[PDB]
């Protein structure tokens, strides 16, 4: 009982955290390029 | 063109010791006047208005490139949400 029910826990922990690692990249990479866009608009605002 | 002057010339000799009432003479050069040449100041043809035109044309040309770069960089947020959402769904399939 404890063999197969604990073996799948490794893959469960891997998948339920790979689901969140992509979300973190989704959020962290959007609030950084927006700074690039704001800087570009600021540079144009200098002109 | 001669400046008006009532008096012609006067004379009581120049003893170096007896200098009194220290006035100052008009100091003149020793060269004939003809080469003390004429006053000329010439303008730069590029006018205060003309530099405005040139630099405004440059500003308007640079603004187009700035907008091109912005529109090139404005599509990256669309790329992130177009590429990562299918990957998140594929991970969810497991």
């Amino acid at each position: 009982q404890r063999t197969g029910r604990s073996a799948l826990a490794v893959l469960i922990r891997a998948c339920y955290r790979l689901q969140q690692q992509l979300q973190r990249t989704r959020r962290a990479l959007l609030h950084h390029s927006d700074a690039v866009l704001t800087s570009l608009h600021h540079v144009r605002m200098l002109l | 063109m001669d400046p008006y002057c009532p008096f012609d010339a006067l004379d009581v000799w120049e003893h170096r010791r007896f200098i009194v009432a220290d006035s100052r003479n008009f100091i003149t050069p020793e060269f004939p006047r003809d080469f003390w040449m004429s006053p000329v100041f010439n303008l730069p043809r590029e006018t205060a208005a003309e530099q405005v035109v040139v630099l405004q044309a440059q500003r308007t040309a640079a603004a187009a490139a700035l907008e091109n770069a912005a529109m090139q960089a404005a599509e990256l947020p669309v790329d992130i949400e177009r590429r990562l959402r299918p990957i998140e769904r594929n991970v969810h399939e497991i």
